[PDB]
DNA sequence: CCCTGGAGAATCCCGGTGCCGAGGCCGCTCAATTGGTCGTAGACAGCTCTAGCACCGCTTAAACGCACGTACGCGCTGTCCCCCGCGTTTTAACCGCCAAGGGGATTACTCCCTAGTCTCCAGGCACGTGTCAGATATATACATCCTGTG
DNA sequence: CACAGGATGTATATATCTGACACGTGCCTGGAGACTAGGGAGTAATCCCCTTGGCGGTTAAAACGCGGGGGACAGCGCGTACGTGCGTTTAAGCGGTGCTAGAGCTGTCTACGACCAATTGAGCGGCCTCGGCACCGGGATTCTCCAGG
């Protein structure tokens, strides 16, 4: 798979941003926005493979994913 | 014979379970022994925690006209309470969303 | 059947009960209380312990779990949980 | 015709989105980009909904609050527009 | 084998104690030893110093570098009498800042062309580096309870010098036990002296102490100056007094010194926060009967105004001066004060005013241990101690700072003591002390 | 009644002192009100980890405050600090 | 007449001089007894250690040289060279203080 | 008899006391048992990133032109190099100065 | 005599010889090294330790501690340290 | 040029629906109940050595106040490009349903690993020792900035 | 506008002093060799849950373009507050009484409470079932905003 990262489009961006409180969007914001996205699901996927692996499993979990997001000081509660 | 057993959350008057939270206090490797009273304090703070977050929660949802407690009214209750706030400060809740914050700056003229 | 699984709902309901008499919960609002109470609960053990450890002590007592919520929890939440758990223990001392 | 002014759609969008509380991003999109990293680490890595729904929640948590300290940079810039600039700057102070 | 003033000398004809000393310092140099010179104020321990030096100038060939130990305050007084008495005798002085110090020792101390040094503490302690590569002949100190106890950073340095001779001026060799005069004697004889130190003490104290020491007191060389008049005052707190005294004892207020919370808690309890009345702060009859012992004082301050004059007040306490202060003030009556704080420029502007024929000076309030055997008071006729120290020689310095070869007439002390409390084990102790000092070394 | 007390110890971190740490910071010019500021979020900082350390200080039934109990409080705030233990 | 140096360079100077050095920067004395007034109104009756004194001096120092570099950053973003009590509010509350 | 006694640290190749290691982490509370591989395993990790701090250290005092670690070069190493700098991300070096660091505005122009 | 405490001096020492022929070290520098490998050693057996206890067993083994060190550092420094690792345990489990 | 009107949105009130919470029943596993026991903490005496508090020198570095002037922060103008709001068309998400298989989850076996003991001894820690690396001082030599002048 | 001179700050050597780091030895306690027993985990095998892949239809949403206002950004001018020097002034820093008792640490001894073990039965968790709450849709009240006079 490729390009997969452009499918985060601009509207859904600007109603983040709209809820996050801002009223004017330049126009370099979504590339930036992106990278910014893509290195933090970097991090959080490159812990939560480790995670399965050591589990033996093929199959990653809302279990896994919520003890790398421990890990990095980010609790998800609501989750298990 | 033997007497009516008794819980420790009796013995205490708690809401929670005394003899769990000892269970999980000596399953959990935190030290070799464990005291009877720990359980008792742990489970009396948890439940004071507990009700305090729930009051303030159904206090949000009854503001709402709702009947049921849901996660934007969790949120709700711990974001609008400073100290909830300071105690939960790096924790995400699921479907809660955001606290309404609009600058002044830039609001219309 | 699936294998059995522990939770903090019914005593969750206890307490929502107890503060408002006729007013329910959702199962996703029941879940982030259950990790909450399981948050909290690692959070103390793991003050408390490593009180001990510092203290050189095998056990874990009250002394270290009212240390371990002043540290943890900030101002008037921990004086109040203080009295809580002081009431508590007083109570389950005097009636064992 | 009728046209409102440049600002005040943006205003009502802000007001309604910090009311409602559902999801943001699309779910398959999110979805496909989830898998595509997931690629490099492993190869075939299958995924329960749980967890993307998870990665969802946390994604969108991030990148509000990211937005949020942006704007509170783009503020002190003296200008209402958020630039690239006003988000490294943010970034930064995190140290990240 | 030297009874009568050499013919090198200028101005001076001496009054036999100084040629006794120089005797008994030659024979202490023949024999080979070093010993304690216990002169007390009057007889001239610098004068003793000048005539050796000048002996060893003009006698037989020992030139070297010749070192002057003496407090900073008496530098001016030292290089005075040097180039007053003995002019023959050539003698510098290395004070200064950085800059200044090294100019000087780059002149002078480097070519060597002295032939003595005067040197205060401080500097020795900061030109030690420097004061190492020469070698050392005679080691003159004054006041040698500075270096009285083993141990610190000058005592240190004083035992690290190779000297060929050692001489001690001072007044009170013993002050407080055996030690200090042990750690004298052993810098004088370190391997003489190497033991720690009525069989096991006085009489082997005597035996020690006769060969290696003498003192002559003013008392008996003098034969004038009529005696003192002590008298001792009970007094009574008052009740808030007592109440923290109490309150002290059992126990949001510091707490870390009990022995001198009660001790000025027994003096006046406004030291303490909150123990003065409101915002007024006004000075009226609550700072007489608050404190028992400012009763007593506030009481005999009219009958020191009706009769006599030139009363001196000693305390321990700044604040307890600073409040004295202030009543003088608000009784509308003339103070002086001198204290450690006081700097010296208005010291001598006080000293000269107070000592001036005519003057209407009445309270001159003096910090006991403040100075150094300076403040040539005569006139003085009552002396007052609020407290007293442990040092029963420091209040001896502090009664002769007015009991001097000017006054004429016998001199009154009153001392004040609170019953109940630790100031009578002070007491006590200040007095034991004092009598084994006299029935020591006085006789 | 001669009382006359000296300063408030916030008054101790003195200006060139602020100036010294900004100038390690990297900063060029100081505005005048840096000052005041400073002052308070170095009382903010000091009130919180030391009432960390009087609390581990207080458990341990010590009266004395430690270099390991400073260090404790500032792994606990999270500002881990080598070089004590 | 006399020599003079321009509005600037003793202050980058200083910065170059300040962070080439080691030492603290504060002193001792001032500290130590801000340290034991801070510490009274939590608990009377306390004794401190002269390490203790030393950690917390090391401590604040590296908390308030990381914030003036934040403040530095955000002053240099808002196109100034003076820092201010807003850039100081401003790096705390991005730092979540 | 018996068979003369050599470490486990020299039977792993190592510098570092894996008897010691194993002693800590079995009083550690971390597990109710500890395994034999772990230890040596634990110990050949600590002793690779002491090599490498240590390295860095070295070469900073000798562009230093000195033959004595101090804090300052620990510093200067852990800084200048980005994984041990994310590795040491939230750690005070006591007096250990900080990196040379003028931005570009500041400079005279 | 006194009591006596532990710490990594010696080791460190010698691996410090090791890299660097002709190089000391001085008292603060060695306890900061000996904070360094306390901290770096509470890191490593705290997130194996949580591991064991997320796995529902109760031993640590190399595995959890492989593991841990792929958690904790970051990416080059990890895979170097793993591959000594192994090293090491293959050397230890070869012919002894 | 505030006041007014049109429109657009927001809001409130009923009415019908779907489903999720709330209650009730069954089995069982984990907590309660006694009883015996062994370390672990409490309690107490002795040492001792460091931290207090109120003065008293003495020195030197760092603060403190000050005047001047100069960059710099701050406000005002004006251009102009970029972002916003709206209508349209294309795209793909979203929602149901279906089929197949991988893989998670459980259970039973069995063995090999680790905990626990006991000797035996050597690696490590404390205590005492001595040479050198580093700080400092002082005097050159070098580099940098600032001002005046052709 | 640029160059050249001068003042100041800084880099660089050599010589001294000193106190700490590197080293040796002796003693000790905890690490290592050799043994045992028990139980946790590795392996094999089976069930069924959940993921993946697929299709078809619908409609909300995204992409695209166009027209226009407002806000970013460069520039200009002002007048003020901060940096750079200087002469006083505290106050830190160090070193001394002068006493101290006090708090932390080691050793010894003893009691009590936490653990372990066996037994037993309520307390929970999982499975059902049913009704009130939330939701969706429609229809009819304000409230804001934007031209236009
Ligand atoms: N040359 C002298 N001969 C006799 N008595 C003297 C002499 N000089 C001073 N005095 C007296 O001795 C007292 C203090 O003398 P002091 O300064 O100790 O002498 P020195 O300076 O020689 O030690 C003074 O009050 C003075 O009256």
């Amino acid at each position: 798979l490729r390009d997969n990262i452009q499918g985060i489009t601009k509207p859904a961006i600007r109603r983040l941003a709209r809820r996050g409180g801002v009223k004017r969007i330049s126009g370099l914001i979504y590339e930036e926005t992106r990278g910014v996205l893509k290195v933090f699901l970097e991090n959080v996927i490159r812990d939560a493979v480790t995670y399965t692996e050591h589990a033996k499993r093929k199959t990653v979990t809302a279990m896994d994913v919520v003890y790398a997001l421990k890990r990095q000081g980010r609790t998800l509660y609501g989750f298990g | 014979t033997r007497a009516k057993a008794k819980t420790r959350s009796s013995r205490a008057g708690l809401q929670f379970p005394v003899g769990r939270v000892h269970r999980l206090l000596r399953k959990g490797n935190y030290a070799e022994r464990v005291g009877a009273g720990a359980p008792v304090y742990l489970a009396a703070v948890l439940e004071y925690l507990t009700a305090e977050i729930l009051e303030l929660a159904g206090n949000a949802a009854r503001d709402n006209k709702k009947t049921r407690i849901i996660p934007r009214h969790l949120q709700l209750a711990v974001r609008n309470d400073e100290e909830l706030n300071k105690l939960l400060g790096r924790v995400t809740i699921a479907q809660g969303g955001v606290l309404p914050n609009i600058q002044s700056v830039l609001l219309p003229k | 059947r699936k294998t059995r699984k522990e939770s903090y709902a019914i005593y969750v309901y206890k307490v929502l009960k107890q503060v408002h008499p006729d007013t329910g919960i959702s199962s996703k609002a029941m879940s982030i209380m259950n990790s909450f109470v399981n948050d909290v609960f690692e959070r103390i053990a793991g003050e408390a312990s490593r009180l001990a450890h510092y203290n050189k002590r095998s056990t874990i007592t009250s002394r270290e779990i009212q240390t371990a919520v002043r540290l943890l929890l900030p101002g008037e939440l921990a004086k109040h949980a203080v009295s809580e758990g002081t009431k508590a223990v007083t109570k389950y001392t005097s009636a064992k | 015709p009728h046209r409102y002014r440049p600002g005040t759609v943006a205003l009502r969008e802000i007001r309604r989105y910090q009311k409602s509380t559902e999801l943001l991003i699309r779910k398959l999109p999110f979805q496909r980009l989830v898998r595509e990293i997931a690629q490099d680490f492993k190869t075939d890595l299958r995924f329960q909904s749980s967890a993307v729904m998870a990665l969802q929640e946390a994604s969108e948590a991030y990148l509000v609050g990211l937005f949020e300290d942006t704007n509170l940079c783009a503020i002190h810039a003296k200008r209402v527009t958020i630039m690239p600039k006003d988000i490294q700057l943010a970034r930064r102070i995190r140290g990240e | 084998t030297f009874e009568d003033s050499p013919s090198y000398v200028k101005w001076g004809k001496l009054r036999d104690y100084q040629v006794r000393g120089l005797n008994w310092l030659i024979s202490l140099y023949e024999n080979g030893i070093n010993g304690i010179l216990a002169d007390e104020m009057g007889l001239g321990k610098t004068l003793q110093t000048i005539s050796l030096l000048g002996y060893m100038k003009h006698y037989r060939n020992i030139p070297g570098p010749h070192m002057v130990l003496v407090p900073k305050s008496t530098l001016h007084n030292w290089m005075s009498e040097f180039k007053r008495w003995v002019p023959t005798l050539r003698s510098v002085c290395l004070i200064g800042d950085k800059e200044q110090r090294a100019a000087f020792v780059r002149d002078v101390l480097l070519p060597g062309e002295w032939d003595v040094c005067v040197t205060s503490y401080e500097m020795l302690i900061k030109e030690k580096s420097v004061f190492k590569k020469f070698n050392w002949r005679y080691l003159v100190i004054d006041e040698a309870h500075r270096i009285k106890n083993e141990k610190s950073k000058l005592s240190e340095i004083v035992r690290e010098f190779k000297t060929t001779n050692r001489l001690l001026l001072t007044g009170t060799p013993l002050q407080n036990n055996l030690h200090e005069l042990w750690s004298l004697l052993n810098f004088l004889l370190p391997d003489v002296f190497n033991s720690a130190d009525d069989q096991k003490l006085v009489e082997r104290l005597h035996m020690v102490l006769r060969p290696f020491l003498l003192r002559r007191i003013k008392a008996d060389v003098e034969k004038s100056l009529p005696p003192k008049k002590e008298v001792k005052i009970y007094v009574g707190l008052s009740k808030m007094q007592r109440e923290w005294y109490t309150r002290i004892l059992m126990k949001k207020m510091r707490l870390l010194n009990i022995l001198m919370q009660l001790r000025k808690c027994c003096n006046h309890p406004y030291l303490f926060d909150g123990a003065e009345p409101g915002p007024p702060y006004t000075t009226d009859m609550h700072l007489v009967t608050n404190s028992g012992k400012m009763v007593v004082l506030d009481k005999l301050l009219p009958k020191l105004k009706e009769q006599g004059s030139r009363v001196l007040i000693f305390s321990q306490m700044t604040r307890v001066l600073d409040i004295l202060e202030d009543y003088c003030m608000w009784r509308n009556y003339e103070y002086c004060r001198l204290d450690g704080q006081t700097p010296h420029d208005e010291r001598q502007d006080s000293i000269n005013a107070y000592n001036e024929p005519n003057s209407t000076k009445f309270v001159f309030m003096l910090s006991t241990r403040a100075g150094g055997l300076g403040i040539n008071l005569a006139t003085a006729d009552v002396v007052i101690l609020y407290d007293s120290d442990w040092n029963p020689q420091v209040d001896l310095q502090a009664m002769d700072r007015a009991h001097r070869i000017g006054q004429t007439k016998t001199v009154r002390v009153f001392r004040f003591i609170t019953d109940n409390t630790v100031e009578e084990r002070i007491v006590e102790r200040a007095e034991m002390k004092l009598r084994l000092d006299s029935i020591v070394i006085q006789q």
